[PDB]
């Protein structure tokens, strides 16, 4: 379980 | 030669999936994962047996129907379904999905989250419901076993063989006296059997999990309804005649009514080191009177999700679901028959 870094979503929200 | 065994029964999906592994069974399936020589990747495969009794039939019917007709991120797909050319030789069902690393059962049982890690996970179960809900559909059955994750911490909801269009009246009998492996994450007015309850008993469940998430320990479990009102009453407190709105039994009613008085245990007590905007979207989910639950859309944006709260990325059903006809009141050897004709797409011919 990563950092939710790696996760698609998260890194759509990190926008 | 030969088809492959798994745990001692059967699984015939080749030659397309091969190379079999075990993964796990619930209540109604045994689930594996394969390689797919079409697509070139490792699946899912839940087979189920349901055609000897009405109600396996029905969980059969209900998931396949609605997940062949749900696309979204956050809840199951369904890709192929494998059974028997005829009718007469179908005794098994093949359901094949994506692969998935585990479930929030099992991650909680072992493995401690952060604030954060449960704070996503929250807002993905949310994202999902909110589609289901959109469609005029109820999930019936969340819980942390149907809660899938993959590795890169997405997460989908799966088995949705209780699932059913949010009909705002229909009387679903025998569901409560039905097995399941556990109830308890189910609301109060389902457990005392109050016909026309409402998308809200989704979101008492995802109170549940979310309090689990927090604690990695269930907040109501019980060795059945009646212990675990007991567990409920003693953490928020005793219901009032307007809580009991949604209670129609009267025996029930007045039992409830009748019992001695509770306080309410505060939730940072319960949950001393706990996010205490979580502990607020958590007491807003949890509140006994159905009607008084927050909503799906309005907790998608409360305070504790708004690092990812965004209604230009949270899609919803272009139209509410109908369902063809009444699959709770038929014998089943015709939901046999509608079992086939909903697979027969996925035959290699059709
Ligand atoms: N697509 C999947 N990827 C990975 N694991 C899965 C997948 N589908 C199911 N599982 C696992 O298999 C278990 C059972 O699946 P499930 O769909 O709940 O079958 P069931 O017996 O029909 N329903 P239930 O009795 O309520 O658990 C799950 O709890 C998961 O651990």
């Amino acid at each position: 379980l990563s950092s939710l870094a790696a996760s698609s979503l998260a890194k759509r929200r990190q926008q | 030669a030969g088809p492959e065994m798994v745990r001692g029964q059967v699984f015939d999906v080749g030659p397309r999936y091969t190379n079999l592994s075990y993964i796990g069974e619930g209540a109604y399936g045994m689930v594996c994962s394969a390689y797919d020589n079409v697509n070139k990747v490792r699946v899912a495969i839940k087979k189920i047996s349901p055609f000897e009794h009405q109600t396996y039939c029905q969980r059969t019917l209900r998931e396949i129907k609605i997940l062949l007709r749900f696309r979204h991120e956050n809840i199951i797909g369904i890709n192929d379904i494998i059974r028997a050319p005829t009718i007469e030789q179908m005794k098994d069902v093949y359901i094949v999905q994506d692969l998935m690393e585990t479930d929030l059962y099992k991650l909680l049982k072992t493995q401690h989250l952060s604030n954060d890690h449960i704070c996503y996970f929250l807002y993905q179960i949310l994202r999902g419901l909110k589609y289901i809900h959109s469609a005029n559909v109820l999930h019936r059955d969340l819980k942390p076993s149907n809660l899938l994750l993959n590795t890169t911490c997405d997460l989908k909801i799966c088995d949705f063989g209780l699932a059913r269009v949010a009909d705002p009246d229909h009387d679903h009998t025998g569901f409560l006296t039905e097995y399941v492996a556990t109830r308890w994450y189910r609301a109060p007015e389902i457990m005392l059997n109050s016909k026309g309850y409402t998308k809200s008993i989704d979101i008492w469940s995802v109170g549940c999990i979310l309090a689990e998430m927090l604690s990695n320990r269930p907040i109501f479990p019980g060795k059945h309804y009646l212990d675990q009102l007991n567990h409920i009453l003693g953490i928020l407190g005793s219901p009032s005649q307007e809580d009991l709105n949604c209670i129609i039994n009267l025996k029930a009613r007045n039992y409830l009514l009748s019992l001695p008085h509770k306080n309410k245990v505060p939730w940072n007590r319960l949950f001393p080191n706990a996010d205490s905007k979580a502990l607020d979207l958590l007491d807003k989910m949890l509140t006994f009177n159905p009607h008084k639950r927050i909503e799906v859309e309005q907790a998608l944006a409360h305070p504790y999700l708004e690092q990812y709260y965004d209604p230009s990325d949270e899609p919803i059903a272009e139209a509410p679901f109908k369902f063809d006809m009444e699959l709770d009141d038929l014998p089943k050897e015709k939901l046999k028959e509608l079992i086939f004709e909903e697979t027969a797409r996925f035959q290699p011919g059709y």
